[PDB]
């Protein structure tokens, strides 16, 4: 209810409704990326080498298929994306989550499914 | 902002509900039958709850009527009042992104922190997100 | 890749594909009997056919359920079982964005310029489209 | 800039809205009952009226028909008529993006600004609006 | 009489007439937020005692309750609003006025709100 | 032959079947507004007696009742567009196409529309 | 009604009384100039066959008369009418509106006369 | 920012211009023979009409009075008082392209880009254009 | 169950129990510096008469008894007060939290109580 | 990882609770005579009760070797078998700021936090804290 | 058919008909290169363990199929192959595909005999 | 693009071929009876066949001759007819690098999407193609 405030305290028992998705920079979408990449490597088929996150370069050693790294695209067309048979994307916000423009869907989404994909077979 | 009396007035002592019932308390109580819809987000060892009913325009996108319960501090009463007020007669806007931080700032000077019984913010939401959905409109509420 | 394995395996035994056709040959057989609408597609081309009926919980947003129909090639009996499975109990989002590229990842390494022996990513677009449709959403469809 | 023609000839006499109507004057008329319910616009002390009427399949939407009213100038006329030709058969985006500059550009002579005497950007976007509420779609007007 | 649009030629009514509001650029939504926020706040100069707007960073002085800032945010997703629980945000369009989407809603509506509601009590 | 898919099939039955618009890039984009100018410069009586292209510019030109030039600015809005009597307003994508944020238009049908209005007297 | 006074005003009887020509922002001007170059456009058998405007230089053709440039000229001596066998007649704001100093004239007001003379002979 | 008052108070009884006449209302009420000329401008929509009379030295520039009459609005009424007094025995200057802003300083906070409820600066620059008229010399006027 | 660390992953009802904090990118501490700010800076109603927030430029005026600065300084010994009423004093972290170096302890501390006896007197 | 075998099986029949208790279930029984003191950590995700103990020399270390009782998954036995050969031989720093990869990889699979199988991480920052408190140090406690 | 062209040229079917192969224009040959990798080392995922796409280069690691380095090639002679046994080549176009300068032959030959003698043995 | 005219003009209505073809339909008849082997080209759903056959002086590498048969659009035979002029007289470099841009230019303007109307890019480049194989050049055509 109190400390470090004021969107982020709850009681934890008002959250029987969908909470906010929040920002609080833009670095916090990042933040949440860099954690979702992290979690999917692990578990490692060998298709998947490594995650890495140097010094604001952030790169995606995917597994052998969909290769591109993802680095934040300079100001406006935001995210890179360089897929082997569908060629660049690109997205911007549409509910707080970087949604790709060519196709609509969730960023979220698209890294959830082609990793544990390359995982089964 | 200022004592309206928040609390302790006036000839209830504290709020409206207790007035209102009758039974009271009387711990055998049920609110039955039917349940009045919308969004329900009640919190029951924050000791608090509050339950917003919107009524809307469909045509406008106008909210024609919302109405609210406040249970708890007798201060959040004030804040639900002012924000049914000022979203009836107003554009769909209005009635979404409903903070929070205004309800603190409003009562009286803001700590910066949520009380937890200044649920009215949470139970607009659901409300019309509700009614989004219902009307076939759940992917672009989200 | 790996092993289906729809080889013609295991105990299926001519095929598993064969055996939901039913009726065999039968140089007449056609189109039966109910339908739910959603996608449906086939290029006889391709010899592939593949037909989608997914259920998905109108006020939600969220797939119920999507069950498949797989006609032509044994790679594609696998691909419409794991491509199901998480789409169901998932976002809108989900079910959408499943491409040739995806499914020959599922499987090996496409050929050259996608295998075109599996229609699953037409039959999904449809469904989808058929969603839309239904819920008359047409700016963001467009 | 060429000719209609619709310069008042002939006989009807002035216009196409004297022959239509029909009781002459006759200072009683009044015009009644059904119509489809769309988009109106009509600025009086221009001498001008126009209501376009769309009717829309209702699935992806797409303009079956449209037909109009002009009220106003015979020369009017055929502007309404060529944006009515070019938006039946196409999506409802299309049905828009109607200038401001365009009305002026079918009449010939456009000062890119209007004075009241082109009403149709302004029915154009009432009818769509309209549209909207009714096909349930309150967030793409908002 | 045929210019400006469409307030300066009328055809004697405000009923019915064209208007592309929140466009024709950074100064129009600059002058409608001030405009919303001034307008709401008079008769009371303990609600708002100050408005200074010196280089688009938009300095609202309340000693009173809660204020922040209105900056603008360089080319890609301009303006901003931080609010204190909210936390800081980017607008782009979604109506053609600036929408955070995010929240999915007018800028202009969250300005309404916290004069109106700070007049009152 | 299995070439080139997306684009070129070889069952010749993806021209009946929903396909998303775009999927790379900016180029589908550029191609569609190209392809709509050729088709448009025959049958000009007078109407435009010449169109322009220039490296990175692009003009078309009605001069017999004028309009606007058409121009991309630095990215941020892309393909900003000064119309005068409506001031100007901003193209984004939003599903393999661009439809304005504002109540949805598209800038290659704009002018597809102004050409023909010129065409027609 | 609501806004922009100055800007647009409505006590409908504006249209009859006088009020200065431009108030806001200096883009008026633009608009207006603008304007005065559409309106001229139709009804010309080949006296304009293009109005090109190289980044915000602005031609404006007379080619069966010669044509002339009019473009803004650096601070001091900034803004202008530049037209063959006249040479420069410069031009500064004088009330709300750019007249030249030295014998009141109005260089959008030239361009309307000039061209519209090729028009008649 | 601090009341007059003047808004319908007191005895006039219901604003300024109920005061001026008298006979009151009396719905057949006119202003003849003689008028007190200059600047005029007036909304019916916003209830409120100014009427300017400057006297002005044509020769040093030099207001030697003025006087108006505010019909409605009590916030103006103060405001056009302030602004006579100040103005004579100076420059035009001063009288010239008074604001729109400042009549709502006096009343409290300005809109800060104002709606067409002081219609005051139209009219102040009509009586600009008024005097450069009389002297005789539209040069500076354009 | 999973994401996005650390006390998003438990019940909690193991929030009163000790866990470890795991800021991550280490960009979230200044925000929570912020929102420590935001609460400093109101819940009052005469003191901090404004925040001024900009884009890399932070003023904090403080009431008549003094004022602090609180922004970051270049690279080791980060967020720096200079305070001309109690001398300057270095921070840096020393168990996820800043600590100064010094006389002082917690920097959070520090920055609540004398908030808070200014509003009293 | 693999399984040990230890997968609530078999015999026992489910591990360690069913074999050490005697009285069982019973339902009312409890911690008694005496408790093990030092951290305690209860959690309904795997509606069990962790309480861990330690008895370490101390001189320059702390007690931080827990034995990491467990009574959810069988799985977890083998956690608790190699974290108390890894905390041994090693200093106190090793077993402080816990991993999240140890409990994972040992429990199924490594990814990021330990999942919610044991809140034993809790239970251990506790227990060293514990130690800190006792040796009367707070100011390197915090 | 009203579909591609030059993303679907075929006036019904082309699968018998000849055409050029067609490119556009560095984005393309990428796709293709890629294209062809995967289809050659198809139905093995121990071939090649890994792929990475950064920019400007490929990589994919292999342990047995010898070294393969794609990367770009300064104008004049662009993008270069290296085969392990004879050298570093460059390609320059000749055919609307890269055409070895040692040989006057296609790269995607090239790809066909050496990645497919590692798959087999 | 104007009329020839011989779009279903003159006297034959629609095509030189009808009129001096000879067995009419007959619907059993097959292009017969020699050939020089050249490019062919076809699309036989919208029926329209192309054939240009040319005719090459081995020495100097010039085009001798080149003749055409066109089926389907009377359009289609001034593309054929414009082509074979030119090249005529002329080297064999001419008759390669056909486009497209071409074929807009000619006569027929479409977008460039092909619908099966010219088939004259194919044709050409059939014959030019076998000319180099039969001179026994391969590196050239690779």
């Amino acid at each position: 209810v109190e400390s470090s405030t004021d969107g982020q305290v709850v009681p934890q028992e008002v959250l029987n409704l969908p909470l906010e998705k929040a920002h609080e920079e833009a670095d916090d979408y990042l933040d949440h990326l860099l954690d979702s990449l992290e979690e999917l490597s692990e578990a490692h088929p060998d298709c998947i080498p490594d995650v890495e996150l140097s010094h604001g370069v952030m790169t995606l050693e995917i597994p052998a298929f969909g290769t591109y790294v993802i680095n934040k695209q300079p100001p406006n067309k935001q995210i890179w994306l360089a897929s082997p048979l569908s060629g660049p994307n690109r997205f911007d916000l549409l509910n707080g989550e970087w949604v790709s423009l060519r196709n609509g869907t969730k960023l979220t989404d698209i890294l959830t499914e082609e990793v544990e994909k390359a995982i089964s077979k | 902002g200022s004592h309206m009396s928040s609390i302790t007035k006036r000839l209830y002592h504290p709020k409206v509900i207790e007035h209102y019932t009758h039974p009271r308390n009387v711990g055998s109580l049920d609110k039955k039958l039917p349940n009045v819809g919308t969004g329900l987000v009640g919190a029951p060892a924050c000791g608090d709850v509050m339950r917003l009913q919107i009524k809307v325009n469909d045509s406008t996108g106008v909210i024609e009527d919302v109405k609210f319960k406040t249970f708890g501090c007798g201060s959040a009463i004030a804040s639900s009042s002012y924000m049914t007020e000022l979203v009836q007669g107003m554009t769909l806007d209005d009635a979404a992104k409903i903070k929070n931080t205004e309800i603190a700032k409003e009562l009286s000077l803001p700590p910066v922190k949520l009380h937890c019984s200044m649920l009215a913010e949470d139970a607009i939401k659901a409300a019309i997100k509700d009614y989004k959905s219902k009307r076939n409109t759940p992917t672009m509420l989200s």
